[PDB]
RNA sequence: AAAAUAGACUACGAAAGUGGCUUUAACAUAUCUGAACACACAAUAGCUAAGACCCAAACUGGGAUUAGAUA
């Protein structure tokens, strides 16, 4: 179905951000994923301090990655999310405008 | 005779007030407006009675603060002090 | 045996033009990129044509056996990897009574399209014990 | 409708070709989801 | 390990029960009554085997206390 990987990776220079957007999205269409779009919420101060990788952190990037991916894919990925060094954290949703509006009128 | 009662629904009804969120999309990515629902203090939730929503945007409202929380998005002990500045919608 | 990966959804497959599209479209529009209830559609759809007389007539007894079977045979893949489901256990032995049920109503009711669906769904139909 | 949206829609989706060219510009650029909301519910956009 | 706020909610589940987040499966049945004896569950006692043992703790020891000590 639609998925929205919310990922939040280390503060890093230009280059090494782009090196792990890069391989995380080839990951992603290696697990046969077709990515849609990939936005930059901007780099920012944690909410508080995560421990990742035996290295703590206090700031970070934050990316979102909107892909379609067969079902099976998603377990695959978050595996894959655990053993990048990079990413302090990598959550898999579905897509919230699947998600259709409720008739409360 | 015309002049006789006619059956109907009572006309003098006032339809049932809309929350201030009716018809509004609630992600979890919009700390700011999740954070409108917060305490300043304590980052406690706050409850339909003070909040004013009706149940079901409640529990979105709910379920979104607490993915916001654990995805990294959103503080939990305390309001996010950029945020203190938004339009008070809390009857607290 | 599944439908292939690639065979369109139930929703997008009278669409006209749909073999005029792009790969890429027909892969987000297929039972690959889908959750397993459109996959058990496309079987109820499939037996739905290869059993009944009539397949968009669905209140009829044969329709209400063929979709329970498929939801046995999906309650019956989930225990296969879930073994200690124990509400699913119960789910499954449930839609199992009732799919008697009505195998016994049609039985008494109409013979020949009892044994239609008998051999299309692959029941053995067994005379309950005495006591 | 659905499927003439997503004609449209597939035409702009990041393959492995366009991807480093597609990164690079995510890169470049800053996406905002906050908007807040009035007592008369009216959303302020930040 | 077990889940403060929401919850002033009363929803889901056949019952017992279920209230941290994500994802995947997934929530029988188009009349009713009908089981000791059929199949699934569930709870309540009491013993039997092995295992863990932070913490608490009937029994069992030790210390302090009136003038049969504080049961
Ligand atoms: S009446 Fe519109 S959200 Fe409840
Ligand atoms: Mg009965
Ligand atoms: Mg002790």
């Amino acid at each position: 179905p639609r998925y929205e990987l919310a990922l939040i990776l280390k503060a890093m220079q230009r280059p090494e951000t782009a090196a792990t957007l890069k391989r995380t999205i080839e990951a992603l269409m290696d697990r046969g994923a077709i990515v849609r779009d990939l936005e930059n919420l901007g780099e920012r101060a944690l909410p508080y301090r995560i421990s990742a990788h035996s290295q703590q952190h206090n700031r970070g990037g934050y990316f979102l990655v909107d892909f379609y991916a067969p079902t099976a894919a998603v377990e695959s990925m978050v595996e894959h999310l655990s053993r990048d060094i990079d990413v302090i954290r990598g959550n898999i949703v579905k897509h919230p405008l699947t998600q259709e509006l409720k008739e409360c009128e | 005779n015309e002049d006789l009662p006619i059956s109907m629904e009572n006309p003098y009804k006032e339809p049932l007030k809309k929350c201030i969120l009716c018809g509004k999309h609630v992600d979890y990515k919009n700390v700011q407006l999740l954070s409108q629902f917060v305490s300043p203090f304590t980052g406690c939730i706050y409850g339909r009675h003070i909040t004013g929503l009706c149940g079901k945007k409640q529990k979105e409202i709910t379920k979104a603060i607490k993915r916001a929380q654990i995805m990294g998005f959103m503080p939990v002990t305390y309001k996010d002090p950029a945020y203190l500045k938004d339009p008070k919608v809390c009857n607290i | 045996d599944d439908p292939p990966p690639s065979t369109l959804l139930k929703d997008y497959q009278n669409v006209p033009g749909i073999e005029k599209v792009d790969d890429v479209v027909k892969r987000l529009l297929s039972l690959e990129m889908a959750n397993k209830k459109e996959m058990l559609k496309i079987k109820q759809e499939q037996f739905m044509k290869k059993i009944v007389a009539n397949p968009e007539d669905t209140r009829s007894l044969e329709a209400r056996i063929i979709a329970l079977s498929v939801k046995i045979r999906s309650y019956e893949e989930h225990l296969e990897k879930h073994r200690k489901d124990k509400a699913h256990k119960r789910y499954l032995l449930m839609s199992i009574d009732q799919r008697k049920k009505m195998l016994k109503n049609l039985r008494n009711t109409n013979y020949d399209v009892f044994e239609k669906i008998c051999w299309g769904l692959g029941i053995e139909y067994t005379f309950p014990p005495l006591y | 409708r659905e499927v003439l949206q997503l004609q449209e829609e597939v035409k702009n989706f990041i393959t492995r070709e366009n991807l480093e060219a597609r990164v690079e510009a995510a890169l470049d650029s800053r996406k905002n989801y906050n908007w807040a909301i009035t007592r008369e519910g009216l959303v302020v956009r930040p």
